[PDB]
């Protein structure tokens, strides 16, 4: 009932920049190993503990904030779900730990060696302490997208990443068929060890922000072309589909001999004898297919993309011959090249630019055969192992080999040109404490920007809202520099674009309400004189700097403290008289960023759209909230997520007429929930929710739900404990809904039902007093909130019933402990509806672990250490089980 | 100089109009009725920080009585002998929060600070800009 | 009765006598994630004695199995702690005890 205080610690996270996935194919060695060796740990270098977890991680979840969080704050791999760890003896995954059972089991002692394995063929993760196996499995966790290794730490420990070799060294052998973690490199980009979506860097002149970062999904390594199935290939076409051959195989056998290879039996370059240097009509029988295959495949691309071609010469082709080749070309079994000669003709820059998307669909087709037979991509080239480092489809490729497929592309189109036939995580929003609302004087703050982007400046209200971008409302007077722009209501121009480091000096003037915006010592002016960006404002509750960095941007807000930091205050500013935002203050000012953390929040009064009506329970209904879309006419419709204010924790197991001797001793719960005539069943889940559900989802089903099992067994096999955590345990509402009642609208209501034992643990769904096949099983000090998910396609939408059955002790029982035996429906103030909210304001904390999590890239793996103590008060809410 | 002789003299304004509408000159183009687009109020507009920075933020105290001083339409000598009959008002570095970056910054990133000791300099140049400063108001208004 | 685990190994050979000073680093939590009591937030060990029990009793055999320095998670049942009557304020009636204790005793 009061809230509670204690003293927490500060846990932070690093991965290094791999990240491997399961999806249609080109990423795919189907198992990975990597190992994290343990140098030194205090366990006790403040007051409550020493954390430090290793495993893995999901790119699209996995992002702990410092300070608070789910439990008792400090989340790393381990909590949230979307990670699954282990830390000297317990499986960490959801957010309770599992005990394992290992031979000697112990903390993440020094000198510890933990290695991780992760397969995708089967999703399944396994670890394996000191070379002995732990007694431990992850399993059916759904591969919604990409997994990276992780580790999670907290002021006091030392480790290092022995990935893969050349990038630190194993101490034991991998099981057979599973990459040391060093594939997976994406050539266009190196190795790091980096933090998990930060918000603050540390900079050359002060602490930098940092806006969101531009992550990768899994179906980006999934090469995907253009459809060239339906392509007829007429016969001038069709004759053009040989002879358009030989002259790229003998383009490109003279770019192999290049570096000299020569005919031979066996392709190896110090042997130097691949078979490359016959005639299209000789070669061996498995790659010609293959490659009429491509060279048609070449012409279907500029079928299908468009641009009609017609045979505008043919005159010039019958009298076309081969340019001479010197002696270097010759080579010894007699071979030699036939170039067609290529100079006669020139490509238009129409034909420059459309070159290279010939070049783009041909890596991706040549890619998505590979895949068919089996290859993936990996950093170290292995033939036998059917890899290469080509696998990528396009965009994520080096430029230095970019350079060859369109090079062959421009030959082949410049053949085709020569013989005739011409051819024709949204915004992150900066902001100060309300303490600091200024209703008087002149104020001077500036704004470097490191990078040019999506990024605003400016000076809002105090109730300013996170989940709209700034200008949008009257609550913001920011200037936009990607294009030059001044936000208050509108996007009109107010003047000239940024460059890579460019001071913004905004200035506010509350004796006669003008804003001015400068560059680097200059003034910025509007379209025709105004000099000033906004004027005659009309000061209310006061003012705050603000900041809008978008996605992969990183700026640098001096909001003063230092007038010798200012770069560019005495030259605009100080003569006029501006006194820099703070001045006479020992300590810097707190920001306040919006933490992009789908949390609960009660329905407002006033919502434009959704009203929720609470009605007293009548002689024949019990007490209900209704939900209303009030502007079902011309507005807004979209989903929505929603439970109740209260939950009901499950307890350790360690006519119409009730009788007292069954219904005061029983355990059983029930609400039900009411589907109004005219909404679709198919669009409305019933069910109930743990107190960590952050899925905003705008495609929600029962297939995007989050889940995990665990399995414990003895030292070969023979499994004890199959436990299934998961954070949404409802039944769709399409599945009772009779065939032939399904193709219209219906007029009777659809009753949802849900039972909860709290002796037992016990999950079980009724439809219109039906039961059903579907039962949920929970574990013992389970939280969970009555939950409906619904999609409004009516103004009357959905009903939630606090009813009551057959001794069936209604649900106002078991949330309130003073009505444990009162066998009457209730629905006391506190229990109301809570709506789902994108994004939430959230406090910048003060200290950061300063010793930035020091690591560097040593010979014997990447070493990652944290030395000073860091803590905070924490205050813990008791109902929903954050920090 | 030049800008306080266009203002206490009624021929020049009216001069500077007839020219202005005569020759049909945009007076907009140069700075990229139509008092605020004047050329010679524009360009001491722009110098006037020039001015600024020469006055120490202590002589700000003494600003305001140069210019109740010329508010009687006083002469350059008698408020220059005004202000140095009494030029001990000025200061109060350690009485307000305010001047102790001002003069941090004063002190701090110029050269020499006018050797630090000139009371003859400091009438001289406190002088010109509280007559500018005055002269500044009734083009506003 | 008590469930003794391990969390960090001590030496095995060294186990508590009779009328012997145990000093112990503990933090007491309930069955339900809420900790109720701990000794390092006051910067002090614990001491008690073996036959002078002034300590809860299943706090006593979890101590008596340990060997200088060996983290141990123990689990204590009503009955075997304060049981019904519970502490005002301070633990609950009918609830179950889990200590982390260290036992870095210097004799
Ligand atoms: O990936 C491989 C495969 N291979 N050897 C097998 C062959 C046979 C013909 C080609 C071949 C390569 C490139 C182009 N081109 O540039 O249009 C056209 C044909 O490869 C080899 O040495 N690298």
């Amino acid at each position: 009932l009061l809230l509670q205080t204690n003293l927490i610690n500060y846990v932070t996270s690093i991965r290094p920049n791999i990240f491997v996935g399961r999806a249609e194919g080109s990423t795919q060695y189907g198992k990975w190993y990597f190992e994290v060796m343990v140098d030194e740990v205090v366990p006790f270098l403040t007051a409550q503990a020493t954390h430090l977890r290793v495993g893995w991680a999901l790119t699209e979840g996995y992002s702990p904030y410092p300070g608070g969080g789910e439990g008792w704050g400090g989340n790393g791999v381990g909590d949230d779900l979307y990670s699954y760890g282990f830390d000297g003896l317990h499986l960490w995954t959801g957010h309770v730990a599992r005990p394992v059972t290992s031979p000697g089991q112990h903390l993440l002692a020094p000198e510890d060696v933990v290695s991780c394995c992760l397969d995708l063929s089967v999703p399944s993760i396994s670890f394996r302490i000191n070379g002995c196996p732990v007694q431990g499995v992850f399993e059916a966790f759904n591969l919604d997208g990409l997994f990276f290794p992780v580790v999670s730490f907290s002021a006091g420990v030392k480790v290092r990443f022995l990935l893969g070799g050349r990038h630190g060294e194993f101490k034991f052998l991998p099981p057979p068929g599973y990459a040391p973690c060093h594939e997976a490199v994406l050539p266009r980009e190196r190795l790091r060890l980096e933090p998990i979506k930060e918000y603050r860097r540390e900079g050359p002149r002060g602490p930098h922000l940092v806006g969101p970062s531009r992550c990768l999904s899994h179906t980006d390594f999934v090469p995907c072309p253009v459809d060239t199935v339906q392509i007829v290939l007429p016969p001038h076409l069709e004759r053009i589909r040989e002879k358009l051959a030989e002259n790229i195989h003998e383009l490109w056998a003279l770019t192999r001999i290049e570096q000299g290879w020569t005919y031979g039996p066996v392709r190896d370059d110090n042997k130097r004898l691949h078979p490359c240097l016959v005639n299209f009509h000789s070669l061996p029988e498995p790659e010609r297919n293959y490659n009429l295959q491509m060279s048609g495949e070449t012409l279907k691309t500029l079928l299908a993309l468009g641009c009609h071609v017609g045979m505008a010469d043919e005159k010039a082709e019958d009298n076309l011959k081969k340019t001479k080749l010197p002696k270097t070309y010759m080579m010894s079994n007699g071979y030699k090249p036939a170039p067609l000669d290529l100079s006669h003709v020139r490509l238009t820059p129409a034909q420059t630019t459309l070159v290279d998307r010939l070049a783009e669909n041909g890596h991706n087709v040549w890619a998505r055969d590979r895949v068919a037979q089996g290859w993936s991509y990996s950093a170290v080239q292995d033939i036998p192992a059917r890899r290469n480092p080509r696998l990528v489809p396009y965009r994520l490729l080096d430029e230095a080999t970019k350079r060859s497929n369109r090079d062959s592309l421009c030959q082949a189109v410049r053949t085709l040109l020569g013989y005739g036939y011409n051819i024709e995580d949204r915004v992150r929003i900066f902001r100060a404490e309300k303490s600091y609302t200024v209703q008087s004087g002149r104020w001077y703050f500036e704004f470097e920007a490191v990078t040019t982007g999506e990024m605003r400046v400016g000076w809002a209200r105090p109730e300013l809202r996170p989940d709209v971008e700034l200008g949008a409302d009257e609550l913001a007077y920011v200037f936009n520099g990607h294009r030059g722009q001044r936000w208050h209501l509108g996007s009109e121009p107010f003047g000239r674009p940024w460059q890579s480091g460019d001071v913004v000096g905004c200035m506010i003037d509350l004796t006669e309400n003008t804003i001015i915006f400068t560059l680097n010592g200059e003034v910025l002016m509007s379209d025709s004189g105004s000099e000033t960006a906004f004027r005659e404002i009309e000061i209310g509750d006061g003012f705050l700097p603000v900041c809008s960095l978008g996605p992969g941007q990183v700026g640098h807000l001096n909001l003063g403290q230092d007038v010798s930091s200012l770069r560019f205050f005495a030259i605009c500013g100080l003569q006029e008289g501006f006194e820099p935002f703070a001045i006479n203050m020992q300590r810097p000012v707190t920001t306040w960023f919006s933490k992009s953390l789908p949390q609960f929040e009660p329905v407002p009064p006033e919502h434009p759209h959704y009203e929720v009506a609470r009605m007293d329970g009548t002689v024949d209904t019990p007490p209900c909230l209704r939900l209303a879309h009030r502007t079902w006419g011309s507005q807004n419709s979209l989903v929505e997520m929603l439970f109740l204010r209260l939950s009901l924790p499950v307890q350790f197991h360690q006519d119409n007429r009730d009788d007292p001797e069954i219904i005061l001793n029983t355990t059983t719960y029930y609400y039900s929930v009411r589907v109004f005539a005219g909404q679709e069943p198919s669009c409305v889940w019933v069910g109930w929710v743990t107190p960590d559900y952050h899925q905003h989802d705008m495609n929600f089903d029962l297939s995007k739900v989050r889940a995990v099992t665990v399995t414990m067994g003895d030292e070969q096999g023979n499994v004890h404990s199959s436990l299934k955590c998961s954070n949404c345990y409802m039944v769709w509402g399409g599945d009772f809904v009779s065939p032939g009642q399904q193709g219209r609208i219906s007029h009777t209501d659809l009753v949802i039902g849900c039972l909860v034992d709290l002796a037992t643990g016990l999950m079980t769904f009724t439809a219109n007093g039906k039961e059903s096949n579907t039962f949920f099983q929970v574990e013992p000090n389970t939280k969970l909130f009555p939950a409906v998910f619904v999609l409004p396609t009516h103004q009357n939408v959905i009903q939630f019933e606090l009813g009551k059955q057959k001794n069936i002790m209604p649900l106002s029982a078991a949330m309130f402990l003073s009505e444990r035996k009162n066998p009457a429906p209730q629905c006391p103030p506190r229990l109301e509806v809570q709506m789902l909210m994108p994004v939430s304001w959230s406090r910048m904390p003060n200290h950061f672990l300063q010793v930035e999590t020091r690591r560097a890239g040593e010979r014997l793996g990447w070493a990652v250490q944290c030395q000073d103590p860091l803590t905070m008060m924490a205050l813990h809410i008791p109902e929903e089980n954050r920090c | 100089e030049i800008f306080i002789y266009w203002s206490k003299s009624h021929n020049f304004k009216r001069e500077e109009q007839n020219f202005v509408v005569q020759n049909e000159i945009n007076n907009m183009s140069f700075l990229t009725y139509s008092v605020q687009t004047s050329l010679i109020v524009a360009t001491l507009k722009k110098m006037l920080p020039i001015g600024l920075n020469m006055c120490a933020p202590t002589d700000q105290d003494l600003i305001m009585l140069a210019k109740t001083r010329y508010a009687l339409k006083d002469t350059d000598e008698e408020v220059r002998e005004f202000l140095q009959n009494n030029l001990h008002l000025q200061g109060k570095v350690e009485g307000s929060p305010s001047l102790r970056w001002q003069m941090a910054l004063y002190r701090g990133l110029p050269g020499r600070e006018e050797d630090a000791d000139d009371p003859e300099k400091i009438v001289r140049r406190v002088q010109e800009v509280s007559a500018v400063l005055y002269h500044l108001e009734q083009t506003e208004h | 009765g008590v469930e003794i685990e391990t969390i960090s190994p001590g030496d095995g050979r060294t186990f508590p006598k009779k009328g012997q000073t145990c000093v112990v680093h503990y933090t007491g939590m309930l069955q339900n994630g809420k900790k109720f009591d701990s000794s390092r937030d006051r910067n002090k060990p614990f001491k008690f004695r073996i036959g002078k029990q002034e300590v809860i009793k299943g706090f006593e055999e979890g101590a008596a199995q340990m060997s200088l320095g060996q983290r141990a998670k123990l689990t204590c049942t009503p009955d075997v702690a304060y049981g019904a009557t519970g502490h005002p304020g301070v633990i609950p009636p009918n609830a179950t005890l889990i200590f982390d204790v260290e036992l870095l005793n210097l004799e």
